[PDB]
């Protein structure tokens, strides 16, 4: 089976799996809207209106495409949807790995300009220990997240859902340690208490910080917010005393670093469009409507599996 | 669907939610069940702080997801 597409399934599977990309009419919600043309990259389908076409149910006007995603590892309730990993992409190049230079499969594709690649179990590991050692980056408008492993700028993955790599534990403990990073960032403080460690946004120039709530909520410690002891009235006492990518390999693990298939019906010749699988014949006596990757006849197998590549 | 609302405690709130819904919405519901005015939360998703005229689709938060909730001391 060739995937284009991996999500992070939320039960049954609870992983990341191969996904099976769908489409609806926006405005009747039935799988009634067929495409002028299929999509040919995720931006087609992770926009909404982007894509138009025709609802075959007749008692509606609707001509916008939805798309969602399911999980292909099992039947789905239609509306059961899973969250799409945009980055992450069969390894259908053969690019080789920015960290341990294998040619593996899956692989995550990151937003810099020079489009690095990283296996998923080398991107499992960058995210294991930036995040024991809490070096993940807090953006007040991305969150808490990590950039290209080669330090490109601008690269801080943007759909913080790719995390669900590290598995379910670990992702709670990330977005924990991200609300956390958060409060830090805007100037507040954490409760010092034991068993607590409640968020809390004070005034800035106060000193005082108590743990509000009821005993629902807070806590009730009263702290000193420059040593985290509790609230005095003197100088701070408490003391801590601190006990404390290759180019070459970077250079290869780039996205962007023959094909001719004859139509099934007609046999004239047609070369890939790059993206979009699904081959409308544009002879106009023949348009047959075929998969570019498996050289048949277009169906719903394809249209789940591969609509679109990378 | 379902969202946990959690603070950094652990203490979780679950509320019914539609994509839809705006954040001021969620804190409304949060207002409802907690007693804590809308003016005092603060909620995030992962990392990042939500903005009141947003939507939890706007932010692709997925059904049994968790936000964290977070107090403003004023
Ligand atoms: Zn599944
Ligand atoms: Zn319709
Ligand atoms: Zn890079
Ligand atoms: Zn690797
Ligand atoms: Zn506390
Ligand atoms: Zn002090
Ligand atoms: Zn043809
Ligand atoms: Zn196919």
């Amino acid at each position: 089976i060739y995937n284009s597409f991996y999500v992070y399934c939320k039960g049954p599977c609870q992983r990341v799996q191969p996904g099976k990309l769908d489409v609806q009419c926006s405005t009747c919600r039935q799988a009634t809207l067929t495409l002028t043309q299929g999509p040919s990259c995720w931006d087609d389908v992770l926009i909404p209106n982007r894509m138009s076409g025709e609802c075959q149910s007749p008692h509606c006007p609707g001509t916008s495409a939805e798309f969602f995603f399911n999980c292909g590892a099992h039947p789905t309730s239609d509306k059961e949807t899973s969250v799409a990993l945009h980055l992450i992409a069969t390894n259908s190049r053969n690019i080789t790995c920015i960290t341990c230079t294998d040619v593996r499969s899956p692989v995550l594709v990151f937003q810099c300009n020079s489009r690095h690649v990283i296996c998923l179990d080398c991107f499992h590991l960058y995210c294991v220990t930036r995040l024991n050692d809490r070096q993940f980056v807090h953006d007040p408008q991305l969150g808490y997240s990590l950039p290209c492993v080669a330090g490109c700028p601008n690269s801080l993955i943007k759909e913080l859902h790719h995390f669900r790599i590290l598995g379910e534990e670990q992702y709670n403990r990330y977005q924990q340690y991200g609300a956390e990073e958060c409060v830090l960032q805007m100037g507040g403080v954490l409760c010092p208490r034991p068993g607590c460690g409640a968020g809390l946004l004070p005034e800035p120039d106060c000193r005082k910080v108590t743990c509000e709530g009821g005993n629902g909520l807070g806590c009730g410690f009263a702290f000193c917010r420059e040593c985290k002891e509790a609230y005095h009235e003197g100088e701070c006492s408490a003391v801590f005393e601190a006990s404390g990518v290759d180019e070459r390999a970077a250079e290869q693990a780039r996205w962007e670093a023959k094909t001719t298939k004859p139509c099934p019906r007609c046999h004239v010749p047609v070369e890939k469009n790059g993206g979009c699988m699904h081959m409308k014949c544009p002879q106009p006596q023949c348009r047959l409507e075929w998969c570019w990757n498996c050289g048949c006849e277009w169906n719903r197998v394809c249209m789940g599996d591969h609509w679109f590549d990378v | 669907m379902q969202i946990f609302v959690k603070t950094l405690t652990g203490k979780t709130i679950t509320l019914e939610v539609e994509p839809s819904d705006t954040i001021e919405n969620v804190k409304a519901k949060i207002q409802d069940k907690e007693g804590i005015p809308p003016d005092q939360q603060r909620l995030i998703f992962a990392g990042k702080q939500l903005e009141d005229g947003r939507t939890l689709s706007d932010y692709n938060i997925q059904k049994e997801s968790t936000l964290h909730l977070v107090l403003r001391l004023r």
